[PDB]
Formats: structure tokens, sequence, C-alpha cells
DNA sequence: CCTCCATTTTTGTTCGTTGTATTTATTGCAATTTTCGTGCCAATTTCTG
DNA sequence: CAGAAATTGGCACGAAAATTGCAATAAATACAACGAACAAAAATGGAGG
């Protein structure tokens, strides 16, 4: 099985999973600490923004590859804004800053 | 037909599968000679006393 | 979205997260403050000039005899409003200083730990802009309707989800008591509409920590915001820590 | 018919991340240069199976493509398993011949008491490859080879000696890929894995990591070769019982 | 410089966890005796 | 430079320094339209960088020099 | 009808036949388990069962 | 408005430098929210609109 | 008995349903026509001016793949006043040729022309078609080919093979797209007929098991299960009613239905007219004949000379079999319709059947010939 | 017990974690791993160490 | 299954670690080619149009 | 006989890795909007001179 | 090609009919199976003065 680009999820807007539904590979946990040992941190923010759920940064990734320019403008990933609108909806204020 | 690796059987301890060769090996010679009395047209006084 | 509350009710958090940061800064025991909540017993605000004190825990035949002897004289309530009023009337500053002295007076060891966390409570509490008061809810939050999107079915019909349920049970609940309480209902029956309502709120914010889970037609408690917060299916060590990602592939 | 040109025009120089789980260590995600085949399996270097713990019986792997510029330079300087030779828990390496590799330069590096060839006095290593594939000698007949051998200097470089050594002929023939600046007495004995990691980290410490890196390669060309060559099986009757099983088992 | 040596450290004593399981002095050899 | 960087870590003394000079190098010739200072033989701009890193033509300071040096031209 | 017809579709014990070869349909049908209604589950269960 | 202006806000990224978390008063309550919830009612079935 | 089913689709799922924890639902993505428009738009070297009209233009493509405003509302919509028309009109014809081709179109003239404009110079008929389509492309809608034929100036074959090639194009670029999954409906109350009557019953896919948690607050719930009850008790009584007074329809087909209100079900069932209005909205019935609407049986009267009323459906339907069997010579005009239904006691207007006829989607009497 | 509510609440027991940094008002100043994966930059090690420093010199 | 005749030796590294060595011959007589069955459904129902 | 310390009891939080779904409850008024048939006239096209 | 009939439909008319918000609405026997470590807090016993 193999992906490129394809369907995601609703509400996280990441891949979905399995290869009937041409989901992508999971990358956990164990993995990001393989990557932190190694000292990667680029290939790490790759795999955490332009490629599971960063939306305009998987879309100017795309451009600029097809485009021959090999370079990312990362953004904020969308679950850490689902993650503020449900711990807002428990009536806790927190919020970014400066 | 079929090539394996031999340092897959002494860790593993499954000592069946080289008696099992042995006695196909024994089996396989048996129908052998057999098929080659065949294709020799000989009696079958030959053949059953075989 | 919000919904506002026609009674004001406790955040099950700032309660029953042990150690309980309510019980703490009332210095109130937790199962006395339980029982006041869930409308069992009743707790003086204002002492005035009678015998009762601050923080005495009256029953329903103590509150009819101290009514009858000491009529008007004094101030005592049941509920989530008697222990916003008294989270509203204390002070801060006074209580540090007054711990302060007494720590430094008397000398033991486990007092000593108790004033200590106690005073470190209170400055936190003082240092940070909050209120005690803001542990008490009135305005309820609601989430992004995308957030929570409800499950179609075939013949073009959809199904409710967990989150969905809970909200419409805390709605109908609060409908009920505001209806009650304009038409004047006898006492009895709106102080169970507002522990119903209560209990409705606590299952919304974190189901089954309290009491006991309430459960859906499979038989199985339902999603509260705290599951969808939390735990091993969380979004911190489901969908931060770890995800899934393009250009990728596996074989054998 | 012209993207599988383009496709081998863009993937020329551009590493890929293989992953198997689950993930212990920081060796179980490594980089490497794609060659493409055909076929629907990935095809794995032996030498790095025990840094992903792998065995061909059934187990599969994800891979993962690095876009930008950072990300391909990091793979190739971070994470291509030719600059993971040594463990990170502690000194010793980890890309080290293991079964077939280790099998076959035993087998080449032992000595028999009579055998075919033996007491000749040969040129060097070449005339005893020369003399082992023409069926005149045999590989563990004990000769004596011409050995030009060399060592490092104080201000680093390296000096030459040439002497008569007692040795056998797989032995000189393996000599042929030790590079220079080792000593002829790494090779002069009955190699083993523990004395084959021995010698890569020698290798290692006195020459660096760019002759390791072929040099690893060249044992383990030349171990497939030569365990090729014994035909070492396994048979019933080499499971020999020893004659006092019964007395021992009879006097207990 | 800006190496991370916990996690470091935490994989390599953490990956070979599944490897493991769930009235007198004789002197040996000579030499001098000492005391402390 | 196409199997081990083990070259340009000596010339540049740190492996995670490399691997952001190489990569400004990189950007320079695969978007800025410079020029490369060796032979291109079918290589990638990542491994050119690296190979003129190996030869000692490319190094922080150069890059910051030449930087100064277009920007001062172009004004 | 209806509790047989839930009983006999969709029990935890009624399962879709194993139908590789001959002696898949074999071992299926002469198969003992301590889960189900009534029984144990995989992770409560012990370490001596 | 303009369109360019009014497009290129839309994917404007926040910067910020630390994550701040406190109680939420109920004056900060309604000021997040954009309106009132009364009914309990999700979807009409009848017209297939919320 | 209830009928047991001899055939079926054997049910999708083949797995032991084991796990007794699953995620909360969250869906996916779908990609329609704007999607891969825009998706197209990005990977295309315009400008930021070139990209806010190509976005204000996207917007405004329909589910048929074509432009549902004039260009003067999105050079409105841009918002700049330095933009003239013609670089909107430049923008708009670079559009129009992403995948499918001919997308985004003004009008089915401009569509075709588009699509023919792609063709290579090579094939036969294009300069003949070209002209068919650019300058009468109605006398092609009349199927006249000979007024057509005295103004192109051509023979038979040539027109001919030119309207076989403009009709092998696509009138609808942007349908092959397809996004959608055709949904359908579940009828609620099933009608067949027993001893020769019709009677209806209802139907047994929805959830009747009466259950309580009893191990544990299910108060609330038991009045919720008799409400279940009644909303099932009211649909049975009212579809009952319903079909015990149009034993006729399913009988016989249409043009026997009769004119029956909410008031008439309203007093037959002693209910309000409201409730009446609410049970019979978006629910709906099998048949022989097929799924109706429980609505679908309310209709309008027009005066009979008989005595009687007769409904606006039969109407409907005694026209539909007129205009069907009409002459192909000379097709029949309203004032003919009126005078057909006046001899059979239908005392309508004129206008009533032009309103009639409009309706059903009928060309006028001349255009039937 | 670390300075970092967010690298403690992705840890275990996030309930207790946020209730008392919600009582005492915390500040997250993202300085560890965890912190800078969540929000998706790049950590403060390897090639990305050199990154940070230049930040913590304009703050 | 299927009788082989086998050799157990080491050949080249092309049976390394649980790997296995075929012949062509073995592919060429079609001694492990499965025959795999599939069914699909299209159902013409009745809508409201 | 009181405080206070130690001890047993109570409650809470954690534990290797995928699976495919079934929700809506009504009911009686007063107001509002929607729709009905049918007339009027104006533009169309159609046949004849 | 010109001169009006025959046709069709947009627009409008009163009048019947369909569609909405908004307060009022009840409670009847069964329901399940088995976990282990470990820590912090609470309830009680008991002893020094
Ligand atoms: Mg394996």
């Amino acid at each position: 099985h193999a992906r490129s680009t394809g369907s995601y999820s609703l509400v996280t807007q990441q891949p979905l999973g399995g290869k009937a539904q041409f989901g992508g590979q999971r990358f956990g946990e164990m993995e990001v600490w393989a990557l932190e040992a190694y000292g990667a941190a680029y290939t790490l923010q790759e795999m955490l923004t332009v490629k599971s759920d960063d939306v305009n940064g998987r879309t100017k990734m795309y451009k600029n590859i097809v485009d021959g320019n090999h370079q990312m403008e990362p953004g904020m990933p969308e679950s850490f804004n689902v993650l503020l609108k449900e711990i807002r909806s428990l009536g806790i204020n927190i919020e970014l800053e400066d | 037909d079929i090539v394996l690796n031999p340092l897959g059987v002494p860790s593993r301890m499954n000592i069946g599968q080289i008696l099992e060769t042995h006695l196909g090996m024994a089996a396989k010679g048996i129908g052998d000679k057999i098929n080659a009395m065949l294709k020799q047209q000989q009696e079958v006084a030959k053949l059953r006393e075989f | 979205g919000h919904i506002e509350l026609a009674s004001p009710t406790a955040h099950i958090w700032f309660l029953k997260s042990l150690p309980s940061r309510i019980g703490l800064l009332l210095d109130m025991p937790l199962r006395d403050i339980e029982r006041v909540l869930y409308f069992e017993s009743y707790v003086v605000i204002e002492g005035g000039m009678t015998n009762l004190e601050r923080q005495q825990i009256l029953t329903e035949e103590q509150y009819l005899d101290a009514l009858e002897e000491f009529g008007d004289e004094f101030d005592a309530k049941m509920g989530a409003e008697a222990i916003q009023a008294l989270l509203k009337s204390m002070d801060l500053e006074q209580e540090c200083e007054q711990l302060r002295e007494e720590l430094n007076e008397t000398n033991s060891e486990t007092k000593r730990k108790k004033l200590t966390k106690r005073i470190k409570l209170l400055e936190a509490f003082v240092q940070s802009g909050n209120k005690p008061e803001w542990m008490i809810l009135t305005v309820l939050p609601v989430l992004p309707p995308d957030l929570r999107p409800l499950v179609p079915l075939d013949g073009g019909r959809f199904a409710t989800s967990d989150l969905n349920d809970l909200y419409r049970r805390v709605i109908n609940r609060n409908n009920r008591l505001k209806r009650l309480l304009d038409l004047a209902a006898p006492d009895i029956i709106v102080r169970n509409e507002k522990r119903m309502l209560q209990e409705a709120v606590d299952a919304l914010l974190d189901n089954g920590r309290r009491g006991r889970a309430i459960t859906g037609s499979n038989k199985r408690p339902l999603k509260s915001l705290a599951d969808m917060i939390k735990g091993k299916q969380g979004r911190f060590r489901q969908n931060l820590l770890g995800k899934r990602v393009d250009y990728s592939g596996r074989s054998v | 018919a012209v993207v599988w040109d383009i496709l081998d025009e863009v993937i020329r120089e551009h590493p890929v991340l293989l992953n198997r789980a689950p993930t212990l260590h920081r060796l179980g995600i490594q980089a490497f240069e794609p060659v493409l085949i055909e076929g629907k399996a990935i095809q794995l270097h032996p030498l790095v199976c025990a840094a992903y713990n792998a065995d061909f019986d059934g187990d599969q792997m994800a891979v993962h493509v690095p876009l930008t510029l950072e990300a391909q330079l990091e793979a190739r300087a971070l994470m291509m398993s030719t600059n993971n030779i040594l463990s990170p828990a502690n000194g010793e390496p980890i890309i080290v011949p293991s079964q077939d590799v280790v099998l076959g330069l035993y087998y080449m590096t032992r000595d028999c008491v009579n055998a075919k060839g033996e007491g000749m006095v040969l040129t060097g290593p070449k005339e005893a490859e020369r003399l082992y594939r023409s069926g005149l000698a045999s590989l563990h007949a004990r000769v004596k080879v011409r050995i030009t051998e060399y060592e490092k200097d104080a201000n680093g470089e390296l000096v030459a000696k040439t002497s008569l050594k007692d040795t056998t002929v797989g032995r000189a023939i393996l000599w042929m890929i030790v590079p220079k600046g080792l000593p002829y007495s790494i090779v002069n004995q009955a190699l083993g894995k523990k004395a084959i990691s021995k010698m890569l980290n020698t290798c290692y410490r006195i020459l660096g990591l760019k002759p390791t890196v072929i040099f690893a390669d060249q044992i383990m060309y030349t171990g497939f070769a030569y365990a090729a060559r014994s035909g070492a099986s396994v048979g019933i009757d080499d499971m020999v019982i020893p004659e006092k099983k019964h007395e021992i088992i009879s006097e207990a | 410089k800006g190496e991370a040596i916990g996690v470091i450290a935490a994989q390599s004593i953490g990956e070979p966890g599944t490897q493991l399981t769930m009235s007198s002095i004789q002197v040996k050899n000579k030499g001098s005796i000492k005391l402390s | 430079a196409r199997v081990t960087v083990q070259d340009a870590v000596e010339k540049i003394g740190n492996r995670f320094d490399l691997v952001l000079v190489a990569a400004r190098r990189a950007r320079q010739m695969q978007v800025g339209g410079k020029d490369p200072l060796v032979p291109e033989e079918n290589d990638k701009t990542t491994v050119i960088a690296l190979r003129e890193i190996e030869e000692g033509l490319i190094n922080n300071q150069i890059l910051d020099v030449r930087e100064r040096q277009e920007q001062q031209e172009q004004e | 009808s209806a509790a047989v017809k839930e009983f006999f579709g969709s029990s935890q014990l009624s399962q879709f036949m194993d139908q590789n070869n001959p002696l898949s349909e074999i071992t299926h049908k002469r198969r003992i388990s301590a889960l189900g209604p009534g029984g144990l589950t995989r992770e409560r269960a012990g370490f001596e069962v | 408005k303009d369109l360019l202006k009014f497009l290129k806000a839309q994917t404007k990224t926040e910067e910020f430098d630390a994550i701040k978390i406190a109680l939420a008063s109920p004056d900060m309550i309604r000021s997040w929210s954009f309106g009132e919830v009364k009914k309990p009612e999700t979807i009409n079935y009848r017209t297939f609109k919320p | 008995w209830d009928t047991i089913y001899t055939a079926g689709t054997p049910s999708g799922t083949s797995g032991d349903y084991i796990d007794d924890e699953l995620p909360v639902y969250q869906g996916e993505t779908t990609q329609t026509l704007q999607d891969y428009l825009m998706w197209q738009v990005e990977l295309t070297p315009f400008s930021d001016t070139d990209r806010a009209i190509a976005t204000s233009i996207v917007d405004a493509v329909d589910e048929t793949g074509y432009l549902t405003v004039p260009l003067e509302d999105i050079l409105e919509s841009i918002g700049d006043e330095e933009i003239d028309i013609d670089e909107v009109e430049a923008v708009l014809k670079r559009i129009q040729r992403f995948d499918p081709v001919g997308v985004a179109a003004k009008d089915l003239r401009d569509c075709l022309l588009i699509q023919l404009s792609q063709f290579d110079k090579t094939t036969p008929w294009l300069e003949e078609a070209r002209l068919i389509i650019s300058d009468h492309l109605d006398l092609l809608a009349n199927h006249d080919f000979r007024t057509l034929m005295r103004v192109t100036r051509l023979k038979e074959d040539v027109l001919k093979e030119a309207v076989n090639l403009i009709q092998s194009l696509d009138p609808r670029p942007g349908q092959s797209i397809q996004t959608g999954e055709p949904e359908y409906v579940i009828p609620d109350v099933l009608v067949r007929k027993h001893n020769g009557h019709w009677t209806v019953e209802l139907n047994s896919d929805s959830i009747p098991r009466l259950q309580i948690n009893q191990h544990y607050n299910l108060q609330d719930a038991k009045w919720l299960i008799k409400s279940l009850e009644s909303r099932n008790d009211t649909l049975l009584r009212v579809s009952r009613c319903i079909v015990e007074q149009q034993q006729a329809f399913f009988e016989q087909g249409e043009e026997y239905m009769k004119p029956m209100v909410l008031a008439d079900i309203a007093q037959a069932v002693e209910m309000h007219e409201s409730t009446i209005s609410r049970v019979t909205t978006q629910k709906y019935l099998h048949s022989p004949r097929g799924i109706f609407e429980l609505k679908y049986f309310f209709s309008s009267h027009v005066n009979t000379e008989g005595g009687g009323e007769a409904s606006s459906t039969a109407i409907r339907a005694l026209v539909k079999k007129l205009i069907a069997a009409e002459n192909p010579a000379k097709p029949l005009s309203d004032s003919k319709l009126t005078s057909l239904l006046s001899e059979q006691g239908i005392m309508v207007a004129r206008r009533t059947v032009a309103k009639y006829r409009e309706s059903l989607s009928i060309p006028p009497s001349n255009q039937r010939k | 017990a670390t300075e970092s509510f967010i690298s403690a609440a992705s840890f275990q027991e996030t309930t207790r974690v946020l209730t008392e940094a919600a009582v005492a008002g915390k500040r997250d100043e993202l300085r560890g791993l965890k912190e800078n994966v969540i929000v998706g930059r790049l950590i403060p090690a390897g090639t990305g160490y050199a990154y940070h420093q230049d930040r913590m010199r304009r703050r | 299954g299927q009788n082989m005749r086998v050799a157990f030796m080491p050949w080249n590294g092309y049976n390394f670690e649980d790997s296995i060595l075929v012949s062509e011959r073995v592919v060429q007589e079609d001694r492990f080619t499965t025959i795999h069955i599939q069914e699909l459904a299209c159902v013409s129902r009745d809508t409201k149009l």
C-alpha cells in the first residue's frame, strides 16, 4: 500500500487509516522519540505540520513541490485548536499570548 | 525445487523436519523403482513381488 | 454558544478532584459540602446575633427549630447558592494574616502542614486575578457544532452523539426549572429540579466521576468533555503526540 | 513509457526512511537510497536486520519520504545507515556479520592436519587463490606465504614490512580484503563472531569510518560466497549421542 | 552541543527490557592481605 | 558526499551546522540561480553543496561575505 | 422470533465459519472458549487460568 | 472591501510566545459566545435544516 | 404471519464485533466539482488579482458546470476599481479549459464552441458543425433540417454528419465529477391487498426493543416510551383513514383519486387540522404502484356538471392521456382540450388547462408536431 | 512536578494537573521538546538548537 | 500442500534469516497457483422521484 | 481526659498497538403565508389572400 | 410578403387552505458479574502528660 495525498478526517483534519480507505501510516510517539534522539528537527516538523493537519501548509507544500521549490511554510495544526475549544468548553480560559 | 537454510534447525530444535526429509526421500525412491519397472513393461509377478 | 443557567451550579472538577479546592478554601470537609450542594442539609451564611456561627451544618429539623426559635434573625441556605454566598463574602488577605499568626504561634506537625497548604492556596488565589466565586457556574459554554457532528444513517436520517445528548439533557432540565420557578411552585419540587440540574451538569462536565455514569442505548457510558481531553484515546496522546501522515507506504 | 524515465530521474539521489514497529531505540528508523525493482516486496540489506530486530518470515516495514532540502540533508547526514555502525547505548559495533557470513568466514579460516597441498611455499595471497581455484590446494592446507603488511608511523604514515608467515590457504585468501594499516595477526586464527566484531572495531579505531564501510561490505560478500561453497548441511547423524548415557542413567 | 541526551539514555535503558525476566574466608590467589 | 559526509563534517566541525550550511547553499543553487563551483556530474543540489564544502570552497563565512558583497553591488 | 434471531445472528459465540480448508472447519467446530456472556474477559481474567 | 486582502487575511497565522491558563469569569464566557441556546432540538426533520 | 423475504443482499459486514469500545464518529472529506476546480486553480501560474478573480468565478459555478451570474456581478464582487472587464474575460477563458473542458460556460452555445475548439483541425466535419452551433442553433432545436439547409447551403449528407458530430458532445460537462451517491427513502407504512381490499400495516424496520436500565433514573424515559406509542398510533390511524377513503386509487391508478382535504381527515380521526398537516409530511407509504408521500393524496377540485366534484390530479391525468394520443400531424391546442373535457362533465376553464399543461412540462401544440 | 503544565498534562492525570494550573494561573514558556512537539514548532535540540537561541536573543 | 524436493545448505545469502529460494520450474508447473472468487451486487430500488 | 501521633481502611489512577452505528415526543389554537381557479390583455404564430 | 384570427402565458383578483410558535403533557420487575499494584487521604485506637 502507498499514498501521497487523499481524504482527511473532518474533525481532526488528519489522514484516515487502513488500506481499504487509502489511508496513511501512523507516526506515533516512539518514532518521534527516535527523531528527537537523532536530532532531525526539520523532518519532525514536516511530519507534524505539512504532512498531517496543517491545511494551508499542506496546499502550499504541494504547490511548491510541483513548482520545483522544496521548502515549507509551516503553521499551526488543527488538532491544537480543537484542543483549545474543548478545554474552553469546560469553563477554563486557556489562550496563546504575545 | 527449494533450498532451505540449515541454520534455522539447531536453535529451534524442530528435528522432525530432518527426519521427514529423510523418510520422504525413501518413499520417493520406492516410487521411482516402481515407475522404472512400469515404463519398461515387465510382468505383473515382478511388480507384485517388489 | 452559551446556556444561561436558572440556578448556580458547582464545577465538579474544582470539587471532586482530590484535594478539593472548594473545601480547602472554605476549610470545610468534602462530605458536608456535598450534602449542602445536593440539597440535604442547611448551612448558616450569616451568624447574626443568635448562637449560630459560620459554616455550621444544620439539618432539616434543626433548621425548623431555629426558624421557630430565632425567627428571622439569621440567614441559612442550602444548595450551590449557599456555597457561592460563602465564597463571595470570604476575604483573603485577612485570612492569610490570621493563618500566618496561628501557624507561627502554635507548634505541631500535622496542623502546621495543613495551615501551610491553606496559606499556599490563599496566596496563589490572591496572586492570580481569579475570584473564588468563579468556581460556581452560572453561564455554560457550548462547543462549536462542527466539532460534534451528527452520525448520518441510511435513508437520509441522523443520530445524536454523546455530547449532543448531554447538552439536550442540561437544556431540558434548565427549561423545566425556569418554568417552575416562574410559576411559583412549592419548594419541595423546585429543589428536586435544582438537584437534577446539578446532576445533569456534573454528568456533562465529567461523566462517571460523581455518582454513576449515565448510559445510552448501547448500555454504555456517554463520552463527556473530559473523556475527549484525557486518556490514551484523548487529543494529547492520539492526535498531538502522534498522528498519521501523507507520503508513506508499507509492505513485506 | 516516459513516466518511468521521469521516475528514475527524480529518485536518483533522494533518500527514504524505513521504519519497523515497535521502535525501541533510534535505530528503528534509518535512511537509504532507493533502487527501483520489480515485485511488491521491499529488499533490505542483511547487515542492518539486527538493528531493526527483523527477519524474513512475514515482517512488514513502513517507508516515508522527506520533502524539503533540510529534511533530505538530515537524512543524508544524521540518519543514513552508513552513519550508524556503532551503538549509542555502548561503544560496540551494531552493523556486524552473523549466521551465514560468520559460518563462511569461520570455515575458510581453519586448518586441517593432512590436507591437499600441505607444505608449499607461496609468493603471496594471489598464488594461494590461484591454487585454490584450480583444485591444486585445499582451503585448510597449512602453508607458508610471503606477507607484506603496513603499520602507521608516529607522524601518521604507513610503513611496510615483508616476511614469511606460517598460515593456511584460506587465511591468505581472506587477507586480500583487509585494508592497509592492520596487522596480519588479525586473520591468522579461526574467526568467530567476537573476533570479527573485534576486527571491525579495530578498523574503525585505527582507520576511520570510510574504510570500515568498505571492509564490512567485502566481509559480507566473502562470507556468503564461501558459506555457499562449503556445502554445510544438517543431518540426523550429526547429533552424536555418547555411549555412556545408558550407564550414567542406570547408576543414577 | 544540542544533543538530546535524556531521550538517548531513556531509550538505552528501556530497549533491553524484554530480555529480562519477570562462615569463613578462603583466599583464592597469592597476594598480600590488607585490612581496613 | 555520495555515501559518507565525513569530509564535510570535518570541514564544518559540527554535524548540525553542516546541514544548515548545505541547505543554504543548495537553496541558492536550486532557486536563486547561482552556478556550482564544481563540475556538476548529474548530481542533485544537495550533493553538489556537500561536494563544494568538501573542497573547502563554501562555509558560513564565505556565504556571508558573498551576500554582503552582492548586496553592496546591487546598492 | 426476535430473541432467537438475535441470538443466532449477533451473539459473541456465533461466528463466521473458518473456511480456508477442511481442517479449519473441523478445528472451528471443536473449539472451546472461556469468553462470552457468563464467562471471563480478555483483560480481567487472571494468570492461572 | 478588497477581495485580495480579504482572502489574504484568512491564511494569516497567529504569532505567540507562551500559553496562559486561568479561570473563566461569566463575562468572559459571555464574551466568547455568538448567541444563546434555548431549544434542545437539533435538526428539523420536516424541512431538513437546522 | 408477516411475509418472509425469499431473496436478499447478504450483509456487508463479515466480522465478530469483538471490541467493546469504538471511537466517536468524525466523517471524511469529499471532493466536489468546486474542490477540483480550486485545486486546479492553485497549481496554475496566475497572479494575485488573477487568483482572486478565479476564486470569485469558481464560487459561481453550479452543479452542472454552468456560470450562474453575469461577468458584471463578478467584476463588482472583486471590489477593486482599476480592474476592467477584459481581464475577467481572460481569466474566465483560462478557467474554461480546466478538466472537464467546457466547465463554467455562460450558455450551451458557448460550451459547445469551447468543446469544439479543442479538437484537432483534421477532424472531418469540423467547420460545418462549428457554423451550425455558432449561427443557427435553434433551427436544430426545431428539428427543421430544411430552412437550416436553405441557409447553410449544404447537401443532406454533410448536414447529417455535422448533426451526428454535434450530438456526440457533452452538454453538461460538470456532471463527470460524481461526488454524490444515490440516496433513498424508507417507507413507513406498507399497503397490501387482503381479502380483495387494501389494508395498511406499519413497517417493521423500526426499533421496538422495549427495555429499561433497572441495574441502577429511567422515569423520564418512561414517558418517552409512551410518546413513541402515541406517535405510532396517530400515524397508523391517519394512514388507515387515507387508505380507506382512497380504495379506488390503488385498484385503477390515477384518474380516480377523490378530492380530499385536511379537514376531512381531521373530522374522521378526531384531531386538529394542524396535527394532520404535521403527521402527513415527509412520511411515505409503499404500494405495488410505488412510493408516495402521504401528502400526495390531498388535492384541489373543480366543479362537475353532473353534480359532483373532480380532483385536479384526475384532470391532470386525463390531460396527459389526451395529449399522449393527439394527432401527430397537427397537435391539440388547449381550446380543444377544454372542449373534450367539457363533454365528459368536467367544467374547467382554458387557462386552468394551460396551467395543468405547464405543470406537466409539456410543450405547446405548435412544438409537438 | 515540572514547570510546564502542558508537558505534565500530556503525561498523566490530566484533570488534576489542569485543575491545579487553572487555580494557580500558571504560564507556560515552551522550553521542552514535548511542548514544541505539541504546537508543531522546531524542538530546541539538534538542527533546531541554533534556531531557538536566535529567538531567545530577541526576547 | 505439495511435495517439494529440498536441499539444506546456504546459497549466496538468499536464504538468510528464514528466506526461501524457489526454482522457476515450480512456477512453470503452477504448483502453488490459487483461485480467488468475488461477489458484487447491484440493487435497483424505488424512490420518491 | 485531652492532644496528637501512628495505624488500618477507603478511594483513586495505571496497565501492546483498529474497526466499521441506532433517536426523537406529541397536541390544541390564532396568525400568517401559500396556493387555488379563473379573468384580462398582450405578444406569438399561423393560415389565407 | 401583408392582414388579421387562433394560441399561449405573464400578471392579477378574491378566497380557501396549509403552515407556524407556544404552553401543557407520566412514572407497573428485573440488572450484573469474578483484576492487580500502588499511593494519598481519612477514620479510628491508643498513649504521654
Ligand atoms: Mg519475523
